[PDB]
């Protein structure tokens, strides 16, 4: 029986008779050894998306990497709760998010230049002079106009599904 | 049994009497809305091919069947921060209480949060987070708006909504005394804001009684959360299908992919490992498709919740039953494990008196109808009263207005009009 | 990320491209240590066979089987396998062997 | 960037047709993706086969592609709707609804088209300036407590005046302004004055 993994001690207490041990997917989770009749369990050897953090090739070919879900173990490092990051500078200033990473962490292309990434900013901080016996009334105004784009109709794609598959 | 529909209850209705109410009651209602769902996101080669080099040559005989499946699921992670975004994204500041709870002895101490919590979430929140509860290529990705960040816009939103009312949301934050707000909300449902002030306290109560009741109900009833519970379920449901479909053969003699490696030529694995990927990818579609049309429902969903939050939070609704039953008058957000809660506070009235009414009464021969409200009669004497609280005052000319005369209204009445 | 999208431009975002997975260094093959050899010789190359309807069976159990020879005879006019192939049986276990 | 709600919308679709385009050149399992070298290759007993492999291929990338428009579609439908009541509601009236039609007090819309889209301005009215003012929810005059019939009563300090929610515009506070309800001794936080009679 072949495969890839990490094999490590364990304490899954298999009967004298079984020999294999199985996941809800079927693989193969655990094995006992044919020369010393000890439980080893199969741990694929880790892994997790990547993702490039990069601000368009248009400007700037310097790009950080995202290792999702992973320690900076196995693989200018800052370690988030969306993956190991490396490459990006971890800056304290707070921002408005640019290109987002995820868990709060957001990435930038900024100042010479390079990527940032920072815990994104959530807004201006403005506390209300709330009194119960103050009101505020305004005595200026502007009209303002504001534009909103709304999708209506899609191409109207028409396929000759005989043509198509036997031409 | 044959269910019943309700209890039968006829209304005795006559040509000339009016049921006033004379007592109301202030009660609050939860709405529970799904916002956002699980950002899943499948590695197609290494969930159809795992560590085989073979099966990923074979794999790359269906071109971008892999690819794109990778693609529409991308577009669901993003658009699921796209929905926690239009929901609780639309304040452009963070807003803040003042140390004195001075509201009129309206209590929002179960709605605010609690600064001595690791997380600044208030205590129905923490109430909320208590109730709702591999190594194939699956993966869950995190939402880019973490459970603080969305407590801290829930924050921000109730305090906006408390301390000025609807002006933060129109655009500047204005202070305004809190029985002030109340009273203009109370003007928007055609009660005069006499009836606030005069009853403040018996509001206050009712109010603080109605949140009390709340907390008992979520902190009671599991089955409150189940919209959002059962999301969770899907998701769950749907990993679960997904990873027992790698136990089905699909017509092939194994469906250990290494076994059959191990077993067979490739004169024969090939053709074993072309069944396998035919079933895996045809699973993968299936599992994509659902989660397109599920993503599309809760997108559905986020829109619904936006437009409460708009049109309730932010400002006052007066679209029927779009906000709870009854009058609505105000409505707090809060947050929730993929969604958002909305407890409304609304103006329902409680007790009734049967009275005679008139479309108009004569004086000296003029017909006059009341600029608001109704004329009523408690059988000797008439009065002028709001439409929907009991307020009888003396009919005087600056009350009603003259159009016509007694012979052209139908049912019209002889009284007096005080001239002040 | 340009081979993922298609393209010699990237427009400004995060791309998930591909997977990190740490590669094995080396193999490791265990197998319980035995050196008998299978009795295949009096098997195949026994004096005398039995008649169809009363066909012999023997069991193998515990021995080293060298399918070598087997596969490189050309003595024999059929050889026709079926579930398993020829070359990937001389690395394969079995609880037992029906002969 | 301000129009890719609709850039994408084209983009979409021509990513779904490039994609069912390209699909066109794997082999799904054949000798080859071009069906005419299967034909002018083998025999009808093979062919068949090799064919009928292509068939499942080709159907299969079809059915995905119709499945992927009609949500598209659908998702569409949805937008297209909001964009019909918008139009119903935002230009033909006045909106009361808050942030339907932009952020601030509604006034009008203006529609114009766009490929694939509408495109709405919308034109609303947002307070500007605003001065702290002391108020107080009553004033009393003969030990009746006057409220207002439409506005807020404010103070500089020193007068007191009658004044519409949304503006400041101070009036003299006159028995044409406020009606009685009540006495002095119910309202919480009532202050004193005068109402001018007219
Ligand atoms: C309300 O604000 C507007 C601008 O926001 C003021 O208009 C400006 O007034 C100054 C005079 O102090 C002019 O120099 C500017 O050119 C004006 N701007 C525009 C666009 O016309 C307006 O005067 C303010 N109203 C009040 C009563 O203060
Ligand atoms: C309107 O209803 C409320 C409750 O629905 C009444 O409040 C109660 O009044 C009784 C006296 O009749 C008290 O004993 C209760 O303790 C009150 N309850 C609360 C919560 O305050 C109120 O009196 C009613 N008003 C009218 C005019 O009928
Ligand atoms: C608002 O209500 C909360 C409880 O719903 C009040 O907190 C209670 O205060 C009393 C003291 O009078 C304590 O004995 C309770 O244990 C507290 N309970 C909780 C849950 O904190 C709070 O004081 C009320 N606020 C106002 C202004 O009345
Ligand atoms: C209808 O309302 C009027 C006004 O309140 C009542 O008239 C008063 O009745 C009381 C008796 O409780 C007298 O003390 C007042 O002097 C009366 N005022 C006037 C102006 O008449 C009248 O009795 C009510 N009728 C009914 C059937 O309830
Ligand atoms: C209300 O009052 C008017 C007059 O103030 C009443 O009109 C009378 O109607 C009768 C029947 O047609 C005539 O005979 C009288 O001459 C009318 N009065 C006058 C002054 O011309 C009317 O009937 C009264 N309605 C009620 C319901 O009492
Ligand atoms: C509050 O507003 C009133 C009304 O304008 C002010 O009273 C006027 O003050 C001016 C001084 O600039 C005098 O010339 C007027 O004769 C006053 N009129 C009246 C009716 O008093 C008052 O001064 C303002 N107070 C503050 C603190 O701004
Ligand atoms: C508003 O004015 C009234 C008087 O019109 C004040 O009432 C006085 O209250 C004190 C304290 O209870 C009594 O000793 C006086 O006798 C009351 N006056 C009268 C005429 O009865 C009231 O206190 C004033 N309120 C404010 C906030 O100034
Ligand atoms: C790239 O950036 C330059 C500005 O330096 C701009 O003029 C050019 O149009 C941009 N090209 C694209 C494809 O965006
Ligand atoms: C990574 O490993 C270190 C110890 O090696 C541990 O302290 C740290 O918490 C780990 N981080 C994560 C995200 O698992
Ligand atoms: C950021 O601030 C923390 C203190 O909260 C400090 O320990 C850390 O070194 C700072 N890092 C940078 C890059 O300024
Ligand atoms: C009003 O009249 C109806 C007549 O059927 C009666 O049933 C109802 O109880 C009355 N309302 C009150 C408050 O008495
Ligand atoms: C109400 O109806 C009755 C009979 O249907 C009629 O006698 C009476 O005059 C009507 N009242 C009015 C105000 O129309
Ligand atoms: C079979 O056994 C005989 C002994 O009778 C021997 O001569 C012969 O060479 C053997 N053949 C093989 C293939 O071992
Ligand atoms: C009202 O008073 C508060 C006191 O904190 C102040 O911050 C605010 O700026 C004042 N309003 C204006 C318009 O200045
Ligand atoms: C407003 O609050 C202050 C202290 O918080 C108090 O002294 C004052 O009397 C209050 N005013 C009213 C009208 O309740």
């Amino acid at each position: 029986l072949t495969g890839t993994g990490v094999l490590t001690e364990s304490n899954k207490k298999f009967l004298p008779f079984q020999q294999f041990g199985r996941d809800i997917a079927d693989t193969t989770d655990a094995v006992r050894d044919p020369q010393t009749l000890e439980i080893l369990d199969i741990t694929p050897c880790s892994f997790g998306g990547v993702s490039v953090i990069t601000p368009g090739t248009n400007t700037s070919n310097q790009v950080a990497v995202l290792y999702q879900d992973v320690n900076c173990t196995e693989v200018n490092v800052f370690q988030t709760r969306a993956g190991c990051l490396i490459g990006a500078e971890h800056v304290n200033n707070s921002y408005e998010c640019d290109i987002p990473i995820g868990a709060g962490i957001c990435a930038s292309y900024q100042t010479s230049q390079s990527i940032i990434a920072y815990t994104m900013s959530l807004g201006a901080e403005n506390s209300v002079a709330y009194s119960n016996n103050s009101i505020a009334i305004p005595t200026n105004f502007t009209i303002s106009v504001t534009t909103e784009i709304l999708p209506v109709s899609m191409t109207k794609t028409s396929v000759d599904c005989t043509m198509y598959i036997c031409g | 049994y044959t269910m019943s529909l309700g209890a039968e209850n006829s209304v005795a209705y006559s040509n000339n009497s009016i049921a006033i109410p004379t007592n109301f009651t202030i009660s609050v209602t939860t709405e529970i809305l799904p916002v956002s769902m699980t950002k899943t996101s499948v590695d197609c080669t290494m969930y159809i091919c795992g560590d085989s080099t073979e099966c990923s040559n074979l794999l790359l005989q269906y071109g971008s069947f892999c690819t794109q499946l990778n693609r529409a699921l991308t577009g669901i992670a993003v658009e699921q921060d796209k929905n926690t975004q239009e929901v609780f994204a639309q304040v452009k500041q963070i807003y803040k209480t003042p140390p004195i709870k001075d509201f009129g002895g309206f209590n929002f101490s179960q709605i605010l949060p609690d600064p001595s919590k690791p997380s600044k979430r208030s205590f129905i929140e923490d109430l909320l987070f208590n109730k709702v509860t591999k190594f194939n290529g699956l993966t869950v990705l995190p939402p880019l708006l973490t459970d603080e960040m969305i407590a801290q816009y829930t924050s921000a939103l109730l305090a906006g909504t408390i301390t000025s009312g609807w002006t933060f949301g129109a655009g500047a934050a204005l202070q305004i005394p809190f029985a002030m707000q109340m009273a203009y909300r109370f003007n928007g449902i055609g009660v005069t804001q006499n009836v606030l002030y005069e009853n403040q306290k018996l509001i206050a109560n009712q109010f603080n009684s109605a949140i009390g009741k709340i907390q008992d109900s979520l902190s009671s009833t599991a089955s409150a959360l189940g919209k959002l519970q059962d999301v969770v379920n899907q998701n769950a449901q749907a990993l679960n299908t997904l990873v027992k479909q790698l136990s089905s053969n699909f017509g092939a003699i194994s469906s250990v992919l290494n076994d059959i490696l191990s077993r067979l030529d490739p004169p024969e694995a090939e053709v074993q490992i072309d069944r396998l990927i035919t079933g895996r990818l045809q699973s993968l579609q299936t599992y994509v498709t659902q989660q397109l049309i599920r993503a599309a429902e809760i997108r559905a969903s986020a829109n619904l919740a936006a437009t409460k939050m708009s049109e309730c939070v932010l400002g006052q609704s007066k679209r029927v039953d779009f906000c709870g039953k009854g009058y609505h008058l105000m409505s707090f957000p809060q947050s929730a494990p993929h969604g958002v809660v909305f407890l409304h506070v609304t103006y329902v009235p409680a007790q009734e008196k049967n009275f005679t009414t008139a479309p108009a009464i004569c004086h000296d021969g003029k017909a006059h109808f009341p600029r608001e409200g109704v004329f009523v009669s408690n059988g000797t004497h008439w009065f002028v009263t709001q439409r929907n609280f009991y307020e009888p005052q003396i009919i005087t000319t600056d009350n009603t207005f003259v159009s016509g005369n007694c012979d052209v209204v139908i049912g019209i009445v002889n009284n007096t009009v005080y001239d002040p | 990320t340009k081979c993922t999208l298609k393209s010699f431009t990237v427009e400004k975002g995060i791309y998930q491209t591909s997977n990190f997975r740490v590669q094995p260094t080396e193999s490791i093959v265990r197998f319980p240590n035995i050196t008998n050899l299978c009795p295949f010789g009096e098997v195949f190359n026994a004096t005398r066979f039995a008649s169809v309807y009363a066909w012999n069976r023997k069991r193998i159990s515990n021995c080293v089987a060298d399918y070598s020879v087997l596969y490189n005879s050309a003595s024999f006019s059929t050889f026709k396998c079926y579930g398993v192939s020829p070359t990937k049986l001389n690395d394969l276990c079995f609880t037992n062997v029906y002969a």
